[PDB]
């Protein structure tokens, strides 16, 4: 189509292979890009190495695009047992599980972008069956979904990313933070205190 | 003229480097 | 390097470059260091900072970009080249440049070079494109084709290196040798095709990876540490300005190249009080006609000079020829 | 609430401006500007486009940079096709800076941009000024990737050894280079980089760079300039000048070579030595003996008189309408407290006042 | 710092810590001592790692069971994060407690 | 074109005058200052309907506003003339009387330095409210007598020139007309000149309306077309800190400012008590080379 063309001018691009020594060398291209200003984009599986252990915060971890719900191969022979077994003995909707299983993947690749409380990113979920599934993210992160965010479209979350991006990039005030998010000796012993 | 201005200067440079070398 | 004062003082080919295109520079030049006979290094000891300034304009390039990719050939399509983007293709490309030095002067002119390589399947290969048998490609070109497999190889070789053990993908598979579980489906693997062979997608997926893994190594060119990024700084104690005080203290000597008591002072305010409350005439202020004539003569003597002054407080037109 | 609302924000703004310390400011600074013209400042973000308005704005800073600061150097660079491009070299002269400036306008921007490429710039420039003048760059980026040739964290500890500082002033969000950049090179400091979130934000962002900026204990350059206080001439008959060899009416004359000059404050052609007047030293005077801010009085207590004591204004009759200053403990009007700290920089109380 | 629990004094190896933290210690050291299993989340964004390993290592130092810890990630990168801050967090104690005490950490893998 | 406001700084003060009297053979000249600034305001409301005045006097205690008289009828002036003038000298007057008043009472305080530079800022503040309150231009004059010989001016500087940018920002162009001894003030004279002032110093006292309504009397709307009458020329030089005597070309503290004419005792600046780095001020202590 002509697509990675327009990506490679602003950002490089960085694949994960089924090789697991190439993709830590990607990874390393990815990290360096990313720290010297010049911008590096990462394709991976949600299933994969990449999602089992690698974190993204900081400048690593600015946005994070779900390119559709990690839902596992339906017509897999091993998958179709499991669930039979599942239904009949620990009484499990096979629906159920396949969200549960598709859901706590992309929940897992989203957890990744934040180590602390002073880094941000931007979480999009692009997919149609992702709307209903709100209940079934980690409560941390449905407690950020707004109801107005459950069916967005690409210019509206374009606009909103550019208004979030330009906000959190601004000096956070002390005294808004300070003993409501961060807690020092004396404000862990109020807290005690008080509870006592 | 200014091309004289470069001549000569050209020709400055020119003995300047067979001054020099 | 060369932006140094010594350097640049030495530096005569530099000096002659910028001195031949500058006008002004060149005049003045041409009057002290030809027939006054100033030293050509004094002179130039006093403006460094051109010759820096003309140096560092030639003297920085521009950084890596897949040039390949911007190349949109547009029956006849006219695809546009420039120099530097010519120049740019032997930079990200070196097999570009081995077939190209080796046959422009000996057996065709460079344009059709450029022809043949474009129409030809390693334009197409060096490009993220599948090579599709079905195309012709070009003769000449083809035969690179076994030359750029094994730079392919030698390049993998270059950027092949041992990883930090935190982001060391290799080993978390090989954390248990001995894993015999159910295979993965073909969702997970390459994709194949009926034969079984590779379909050449993962062919493209890296050469994306390895262009962009040149092009950074390329910035770190000849021109412990975990324990710093697993630390959450958030809980950290804030930054604290060490900035300087100063209390200046501000007494200095007054410069250098008849005194009444209060019982005078009080006389005086009780006379200005006597005269204020008992009349005060605006009349009286009229000069006696005796003072006005000098006052105003006073003030037109500061006048005419002021005026004579204020009248020549692009250069003014001058009377000489 | 609503009246009640802008007051506290008004004490809100007053309690980053209570904590006023003669911080050592170095007043002779060597300023240079980067802005940048690239494909990434064709947006329409800031009507018209952010290559218009930062140079419009940028022309403005030039203006109240020299004005503030008449005894500093400026230079202006350019990012342009990923090369950083020369159109102003280090100097006093206010005008010139303006006249490429202007030219700029009509360029229109393109390419990409390359910090190392302009800071690398930056540092040539800045290599030949006195070991008394504070290194400073003002970046403002605009893109959200910077494309190099070389390696920026080498240029970035080249600047921390030549004590370079750099401030980066961003369009659409943080970059993590540009933050290092910043930080690494303020002794640590995190708020030399700023984002804009309006245009009205973006004209505060310059001003506020017009003051000189705060000197590190740690940083110790103390020394003695050779200067001169030149007298001003009228001639009868134009002459010829010594900095630009064209015919002049008038025009001081150095104290050291007798040798004229066109304008001031420049250093001498001839001696190589600053010439400058006693009001360009007494326009920094404020920045070594800052005015202590003044306290609102609280309403418990009973006021001295009704009136201003500067401008005679009537003090409308809840809150307390009045500044005082401890110095002199004297009330004043709330349109006097911010002329007397922004325009004025003396307290008349305090001089009226006999000691 | 150095705070108190009801009857365990803990060592966090940061001048601050967030309410998480706290309430994820407390109930850690609730499951230790009425006995049982348990299952936590805590957000990503929140120190995690740093709070397991501060209160599991006090609940070992200072109760006289002396109870070991096991500590199971799912790939060979998580086990150095792990004792990354495991050092970092000993090396806070020593510095605190004014001596080394008594302790052996080591990881676990392939021989590959 | 426009209207212009005119705010006189008047420095009153029993030491200073009484001097004056003693030297010359004139007593109570002040009265006769009084009565041409009297004429010389009501001259300002004839130029146009309007134009408002202000008044400020500079007292041995302090400054007080003669006009407009703050918020909280002898007959010193005859109730013959103009409505608007009389509302204005009427004022002026009475406020002059009480000052004096209160000064009288206060003849015995001690006050050693001058108030000119508080009531010039009070002024340039007064300008600033009539500027943004309700289109107007300003006008500041300071009638200061200088016989009486002043303790020490140097206090007088970080003020004085800082009310001078202030000036040159308003476009508030200050006149100053000096009554003494002294033929030239280095400070007044600066604030004249730098702020496009006119600089007028007179030893008589008599005949000083002619000089008021012919040199200060130019409105801020046509100062473009009118040369000054100023005839002194200043040089924008400052004395020395430790020397007091002025300086063409020296040294200068990069940290505080402060010139020098010479080096420094002890090689550390006597403002800001920073140290110099012996290697760096001994290369200005260097001497000029020439062939042996
Ligand atoms: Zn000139
Ligand atoms: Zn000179
Ligand atoms: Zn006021
Ligand atoms: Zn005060
Ligand atoms: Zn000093």
């Amino acid at each position: 189509m002509g697509i990675l063309d327009e990506v490679w001018k602003h950002k490089l691009i960085l694949v994960e292979t089924p090789d697991a020594q190439e993709t830590s060398l990607a990874l390393e291209t990815y990290r360096k890009a990313c720290s010297n200003g010049r911008g590096a984009i990462l394709l991976s599986v949600a299933r994969g190495k990449v999602s089992e252990g690698i974190d993204f915060d900081h400048q690593y971890g600015r946005t994070v695009l779900m390119i559709g719900i990690p839902f596992q191969y339906t017509e897999s022979r091993i998958l179709k047992a499991r669930l039979e077994f599942m239904r009949e003995n620990y009484r499990i909707r096979e629906n159920d599980f396949l969200s549960f299983d598709a859901m706590r993947h992309a929940a897992q690749c989203l957890g990744r972008v934040l180590r602390g409380k002073d880094d941000y990113g931007v979480m999009v979920l692009a997919d149609r069956r992702f709307s209903r599934k709100r209940s079934q993210l980690p409560k941390w992160i449905a407690q950020g979904l707004s109801d107005a965010d459950l069916n967005l479209s690409t210019d509206m979350a374009i606009s909103n990313t550019k208004q979030f991006l330009r906000t959190m990039a601004q000096p956070t005030d002390p005294k808004d933070q300070e003993g409501v998010s961060v807690w020092s000796y004396e404000d862990l012993i109020k807290h005690q205190n008080s509870r006592k | 003229e200014e091309r004289e201005n470069e001549k000569t200067l050209n020709d400055y440079y020119a003995a300047l480097a067979k001054k020099q070398a | 390097d060369s932006l140094s004062k010594e350097k640049l003082l030495t530096n005569l080919k530099l000096q002659q470059s910028l001195l031949k295109g500058n006008k002004v520079l060149m005049k003045v030049f041409q009057e002290t260091v030809i027939n006054a006979g100033l030293p050509p290094s004094e002179f130039w000891s006093t403006r460094i900072p051109l010759l820096r300034a003309f140096a560092l304009s030639t003297s920085q390039k521009v950084g890596p970009y897949n040039v390949l990719s911007t190349i949109k050939p547009v029956n006849k399509v006219n695809v546009n080249l420039s120099r530097e983007k010519i120049l740019n293709i032997f930079e990200n490309y070196p097999i570009v440049k081995k077939a190209y030095t080796d046959n422009v002067p000996k057996n065709f002119k460079e344009p059709e070079f450029w022809a043949r390589f474009f129409s030809s399947k390693l334009f197409r290969k060096l490009r993220g494109e599948k090579i599709m048998q079905n195309d012709r490609g070009d003769v000449i070109i083809d035969r690179y084709l076994t030359l750029d497999q094994e730079f392919d190889r030698k390049d993998d070789d270059m950027l092949l290196h041992p990883v930090k053990k935190i982001i060391d993908l290799d080993g978390n598979i090989q954390d248990d040798p001995v894993v015999r579980g159910n295979r993965p489906d073909f969702t997970m693997q390459p994709g194949v095709d009926i034969n079984g062979n590779s379909d050449g997608t993962v062919d493209i997926l890296k050469g994306m990876n390895r262009l962009s893994e040149k092009m950074i190594m390329a910035l770190k060119n000849e021109y412990n540490d975990e324990r710093n990024e697993l630390k959450i700084d958030d809980l950290n104690e804030s930054y604290k300005t060490n900035y300087a005080i100063i209390h200046l203290k501000r007494n200095a000597h007054e410069k250098t190249t008849l005194k009444v008591s209060n019982q005078q002072m009080l006389q005086q305010l009780s006379l200005v009080m006597d005269n204020l409350i008992n009349k005060l005439d605006l009349n009286q202020v009229v000069p006696n006609n005796e003072v006005s004539n000098k006052i105003n003569k006073r003030v037109i003597t500061a006048i005419k000079i002021n005026a004579k002054q204020a009248k020549h407080n692009l250069e003014v037109k001058s009377t000489l020829p | 609430a609503s009246l009640v609302a802008s007051i506290v924000e008004a004490r809100k703004k007053r309690t980053a401006k209570k904590n006023i310390t003669p911080y050592q400011r170095g007043i002779i600074r060597s300023l240079i500007l980067t802005l940048d013209c690239s494909e990434a400042m064709l947006e329409k973000d800031l009507r018209p486009n952010r290559h218009a308005m930062i140079i419009q704005y940028a022309i403005d800073f030039v203006h109240e940079f020299f004005d503030q600061n008449p005894i500093s150097q400026m230079g202006i660079i350019i990012m342009r096709n990923g090369l950083a491009q020369l159109v102003s070299q280090v100097s006093g002269n206010p005008q010139d800076h303006i006249d490429a400036l202007k030219s700029i306008r009509k360029q229109e921007p393109k390419g990409n941009p390359s910090l190392q490429n302009a800071l690398e710039m930056a540092r040539g420039l800045l290599l030949p000024v006195p070991a008394h003048c504070t290194r400073e760059v003002l970046i403002v980026f605009g893109s959200l990737s910077t494309t190099d040739p070389g390696d920026i964290h080498q240029t970035i500890d080249s600047l921390v050894s030549e004590k370079i500082r750099v401030k980066v002033l961003g369009l659409s969000a943080q970059v993590a280079i540009c933050k290092e950049l910043c930080k690494a090179t303020n002794y640590g400091d995190e708020s030399f980089y700023k984002i804009l979130l309006d245009e009205t934000h973006l004209k505060e962002l310059f001003n506020e760079a017009v003051t000189p900026l705060p000197v590190n204990k740690i940083n110790k350059g103390f020394t003695l300039v050779k200067m001169g206080f030149p007298t001003r001439i009228f001639e009868d008959t134009p002459t010829f000048c010594s900095c630009h060899s064209k015919l002049v009416y008038g025009g001081y004359f150095c104290p050291n070579c007798h040798s004229k000059v066109c304008s001031l404050p420049t250093v001498c052609p001839c001696c190589d030595l600053m010439l400058i007047l006693s009001t360009h030293l007494a326009r920094s005077y404020h920045h070594l003996m800052p005015l202590k801010t003044f306290a609102e009085v609280p309403t418990t207590e009973k006021f001295r008189s009704e009136d201003c004591f500067s401008c005679q204004s009537r003090f409308p009759i809840l809150t307390s309408s009045r500044y005082r200053c401890e110095d002199c403990k004297q009330e004043f009007c709330v349109d006097c407290d911010v002329f007397i700290h922004e325009i004025l920089h003396n307290c008349p109380g305090c001089e009226s006042k006999p000691v | 710092m150095k705070f108190y629990i009801d009857d365990l004094p803990v060592l966090f190896p940061y001048p601050k810590i967030y309410p998480e933290q706290y309430n994820y210690m407390c109930d850690i050291k609730k499951t230790l001592d009425v006995g049982g299993n348990s299952i936590l989340e805590m957000p990503s964004g929140t120190g995690k790692t740093v709070s397991l390993l501060s209160l599991t290592i006090a609940y070992q130092m200072h109760y006289p069971e002396h109870r070991k810890i096991i500590y199971c990630s799912r790939t060979m990168s998580e086990i150095e994060k792990a004792l990354v801050e495991l050092e970092n967090l000993m090396d806070y104690r020593t510095k605190e407690l004014g001596y080394q005490e008594d302790f052996r950490g080591l990881g676990l893998t392939s021989r590959k | 074109e426009s209207p212009s406001l005119l705010t006189v700084i008047i420095e009153i003060a029993p030491k200073l005058w009484t001097t004056f009297d003693e030297e010359g053979n004139e007593k109570g000249s002040i009265i006769k200052v009084l009565e041409a600034l009297i004429v010389f305001l009501n001259a300002h409301l004839a130029f146009n309907s309007a134009n408002k005045v202000a008044v400020i006097a500079a007292y041995s205690q302090g400054i007080k506003y003669l006009y407009p008289e703050s918020t909280s009828d002898l007959k010193i002036i005859n109730s013959d003339m103009y409505r608007r003038f009389r509302n204005v000298d009427e004022t002026l007057v009475e406020e002059i009387y009480k000052l004096f008043e209160l000064e009288k009472k206060q003849i015995e305080q001690n006050s050693q330095r001058s108030t000119l530079a508080g009531a010039m800022s009070a002024g340039l503040t007064y300008v600033n409210r009539i500027s943004k309150e309700s289109s107007l231009k300003s006008r500041l004059l300071v009638l200061t007598c200088g016989s009486g010989s002043s303790k020490d001016e140097i206090f007088q500087y970080i003020p004085i020139m800082n009310c001078i940018f202030s000036a040159t920002k308003m476009k508030c162009p200050i006149d100053v007309v000096k009554i003494g001894g002294s033929k030239e003030s280095t400070f007044l004279q600066q604030t004249t000149d730098a702020t496009n002032g006119v600089y007028l110093h007179v030893e008589s006292t008599e005949g000083l309306i002619q000089y008021l309504a012919t040199a200060m009397f130019i409105d801020p709307s046509l100062r473009p077309i009118i040369v000054k009458p100023n005839h002194g020329s200043v040089d924008f030089r400052t004395s020395c800190y430790l020397t007091g005597r002025v300086v063409a070309v020296g040294f200068i503290c990069s940290v505080c400012l402060c010139v020098l004419s010479i080096i420094p005792p002890g090689n550390k600046c006597p403002a800001c008590d920073s140290q110099f780095d012996e290697h760096v001020i001994a290369k200005l202590k260097r001497k000029p080379v020439v062939p042996r």
